[PDB]
């Protein structure tokens, strides 16, 4: 814990990543117990990234 | 029509609540003509709520339901 607001680890980079993954588990498990709804939580979700966005859909 | 029955119901009203969504029908205002624009029905009902949360002790309230009817 001595580096606060420095150097940090990859330990704690790889505790985030779980995090991640975990939040992103429950988005998978939510989207299965509503799928319909994606489309309407993308507009919001678009409202970031989204010309690149367009892009990978557009490419799609 | 939101704004119709606001102008229409300027009293009966918690300031606090009317500047809430007053504020956010402003905000309808700012965030229409996107793609992506919904009113936030269920914040608004919701926080009223609140103050149902806080005013329903007590029998007080038939203009305040009748309002928030």
């Amino acid at each position: 814990l001595t580096e606060e607001d420095g150097v940090h680890s990859v330990i704690e980079e790889n505790i985030k990543c779980i995090s991640r993954d975990y939040v992103l588990k429950q988005i998978r498990s939510l989207v299965q117990a509503n799928p319909e709804v994606a489309m309407d939580s993308i507009i919001h979700m678009t409202q970031h990234i989204s010309p690149t966005q367009r892009a990978e859909v557009i490419r799609i | 029509e939101l704004q119709d029955i606001m102008t229409s119901v300027s009293g009966r009203i918690p300031p606090n609540v009317e500047k809430s969504i007053k504020k956010e029908m402003a905000q309808y205002a700012s965030n229409i003509t996107s793609v992506l624009c919904q009113f936030p029905s269920q914040q608004i009902a919701n926080i009223l709520d609140s103050h149902a949360a806080t005013l329903n002790r007590k029998s007080e309230r038939e203009v305040f339901f009748m309002n928030t009817q």
